[PDB]
């Protein structure tokens, strides 16, 4: 699940950014 | 603590093509592009802005730890996830197969094997039915 929560954080990180 | 905080590093590392320390605008549209997405130099350089407190132009680990670290809204993360989920969620069907999360891992840069995908889907399949849906995603995602 650590590839999930690494990943996860990732594509959110994307998200915040885009706003 | 020490793990959220080595979490959000090895996030910043999938961006972090170079390992130079920084994020620059180019490598956040390389991530970008990998995951369906396709921003035009003016998003990536505003996109870049918003978080680069030294106007040093490219974005360090602790501009992104702060990023990522600020307190989001309930509400907010709700729609944060929601918004995740449909990175995987390629076919917009509700559920992520693996096929969907093969494809994101191998995008992101992620090297793993069809096995290990197969076992994430596994871990994070609560009601064995070979996919994930959403409140899976959210149980795994928090
Ligand atoms: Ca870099
Ligand atoms: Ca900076
Ligand atoms: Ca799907
Ligand atoms: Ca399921």
């Amino acid at each position: 699940r650590r590839k999930w929560q690494k990943t996860g954080h990732a594509v959110r990180a994307i998200g915040r950014l885009s706003s | 603590t020490e793990e959220q905080i080595a979490e959000f590093k090895e996030a910043f590392s999938l961006f972090d093509k170079d390992g130079d320390g920084t994020i620059t605008t180019k490598e956040l549209g390389t991530v970008m592009r990998s995951l369906g997405q396709n921003p035009t130099e003016a998003e990536l350089q505003d996109m870049i802005n918003e978080v680069d407190a030294d106007g040093n132009g490219t974005i360090d680990f602790p501009e992104f730890l702060t990023m990522m670290a600020r307190k989001m809204k309930d509400t907010d993360s709700e729609e944060e996830i929601r918004e995740a989920f449909r990175v995987f969620d390629k076919d917009g069907n509700g559920y992520i197969s693996a096929a969907e999360l093969r494809h994101v891992m191998t995008n992101l840069g992620e090297k793993l094997t069809d096995e290990e995908v197969d076992e994430m889907i596994r871990e994070a399949d609560i009601d064995g039915d070979g996919q994930v849906n959403y409140e899976e995603f959210v149980q795994m995602m928090t």
